[PDB]
């Protein structure tokens, strides 16, 4: 991932009142992924036969 | 007239044919039976996992 100039000058503070960045700014990156399954029910039991 | 009026003797009264107002007839609703999800935990089972 490649960021952009607008994220790495509100990183820096010093923006004037009202400007949101008047603090520095830290940011976190987050991934999720969705995956299939297949649960097995049998003997009143279920599980996960591939895993 | 052969009408007296002292004998007590009140017959043996009167046959009740029908009402007047039918009984309506309810659908029957039973409950639980021998299978009625119930808890018992016996086994818990053991799922080994086939990969």
């Amino acid at each position: 991932v490649t960021m952009s100039p607008e994220s790495v000058v509100a990183a820096a503070g010093g923006g004037n009142n009202n400007s949101g960045y008047n603090e520095p700014q830290r940011f976190a990156l987050v991934v999720i992924a969705v995956n299939h399954n297949v649960i097995r029910i049998m003997n009143g039991s279920m599980g996960f036969p591939i895993l | 007239g052969a009408n007296p009026f002292r004998p007590p003797l009140a017959h043996q009264g009167l046959s009740k044919a029908h009402v007047v107002k039918t009984a309506v007839s309810v659908a029957n609703r039973s409950a639980g039976a021998e299978p009625f999800v119930t808890r018992n935990d016996p086994r818990a089972l053991a799922m080994e996992l086939a990969n």
